[PDB]
């Protein structure tokens, strides 16, 4: 699995 | 022994030619099994490996969640670029890139040995999970910006837990689905040719073919003493049908033969090889 | 931060006249990731070519494996030619069997 969502985050 | 699941990103931008682009492998070990790039007219993430062909089955959700996953991360790195750009204070004009490598390293018993995830922008170190998995090292000032809103925002803990979970899993339940590709140590197929220059001097060439995994030896010697400095060693190249090549050449005299043994250590060799012209 | 591409050309099997082979050049230890790679026959180019997946090693820098089905000659040439942003002009490196 990649790693999931992220949340739509922001560097 | 010790198996690695890692996953690779790369975001680049590319102005004046389109909107940025997002690809994305995983492999096992020394063998890709899976492939994500947002260029494709409905990004759908892609196998690559024979065993994710055939038995992937046992979940008739893994496609599609890896696809959102993967879709996920393009949007995410996509703005990221944004980002980084930015905080360098950047022009738009340059392309620019984003990478990241993540995984797991588990050992004999199954249990994690060590997870990771590193980041870098234009090839260069940008920010790092901590060996505690609870921290981050950002390289420089612009990068501590990322390192604030990962930290405020709590993310190594949810980075330890993939790394600690789904990352372990994962490995484990790929090793038994491919384990005739992926648990198979294949020797390397080694051969000596003689290629004449002059009346005075001669190439001899040791050949290592088709071997994996990648990890290989391979020395000349005169006599018995090691000619590291004095031959050419071309790096390890894959072969298009997932195993590897390597070479070893140097200059000999002409007449000079029967001396200069080529020596070769692989783990699917029973013992190291020796071979002589 | 540009790394300027090394590249490999060979064949998948040991070259054998008249028998089916996989023409390959790899390109690796390059930085930013666009490079533009074409394979060669007799200085022109071949159209059924295809490549590996982007990927990178520990140092970041990127490697690709472009191929090509071929079934080599005496006479038949085949080549790489690669051009890269650190490039001033693209390289060219012949197929050598004896490598």
């Amino acid at each position: 699995d990649f790693q999931e969502s992220a949340d739509s985050f922001l560097l | 022994g010790f198996h690695s699941l890692r996953y690779f990103y790369t975001a680049w931008s590319r102005p004046g030619s389109g909107e940025p682009r997002f690809v994305a492998v995983g492999y096992v070990d020394d063998t890709q099994f899976v492939r994500f790039d947002s260029d494709n007219a409905s990004p759908r993430a892609e196998p690559r490996a024979p065993w994710m062909d055939l038995v992937e089955q046992q979940d008739p959700q893994y496609w599609d969640r890896n696809t959102r996953n993967a879709r996920d991360a393009a949007q995410t790195y996509r703005v990221g670029l944004d980002n980084v750009r930015g905080y360098y204070n950047q022009s738009e004009a340059g392309s620019h890139t984003i990478q990241r490598m993540y995984g797991c390293d588990v050992g004999p018993h199954g249990r994690l040995l060590r997870g990771y995830d590193q980041l870098a922008y234009d090839g260069a170190d940008y920010i790092a999970l901590n060996e505690d998995l609870r921290s981050w090292t950002a390289a420089d000032l612009a990068a501590q910006n990322t390192r604030r809103k990962w930290e405020e925002a709590g993310y190594a803990e949810r980075d330890r837990a993939y790394l600690e979970g789904e990352c372990v899993e994962w490995l484990l339940k790929h090793l038994e689905n491919g384990r005739e590709t992926l648990l198979r140590a294949d020797p390397p197929k080694t051969h000596i040719t003689h290629h004449p220059i002059s009346d005075r001097e001669v190439t001899l060439r040791c050949w290592a073919l088709g071997f994996y995994p990648e990890e290989i030896t391979l020395t000349w010697q005169h006599d018995g003493e090691d000619q590291t400095q004095e031959m050419e060693l071309v790096e390890t190249r894959p072969d298009g049908n997932g195993a590897f090549q390597k070479w070893a050449a140097l200059v000999v005299p002409s007449g000079e033969e029967q001396r200069y043994t080529c020596h070769v250590q692989h783990e699917g060799l029973p013992q190291p090889l020796t071979l002589r012209w | 931060i540009q790394r300027t591409p090394k590249i490999q050309v060979y064949s998948r099997h040991p070259a054998e006249n008249g028998k089916s082979n996989f023409l390959n050049c790899y390109v690796s230890g390059f930085h930013p990731s666009d490079i533009e790679v074409d394979l060669l026959k007799n200085g022109e180019r071949i159209e059924k070519v295809e490549h590996s997946d982007l990927s990178f090693s520990k140092d970041w820098s990127f490697y690709l494996l472009y191929y090509t089905e071929f079934t080599p000659t005496e006479k038949d040439e085949y080549a790489c030619r690669v051009n890269h942003v650190t490039l001033s002009q693209p390289k060219i490196v012949k197929w050598d069997r004896d490598m």
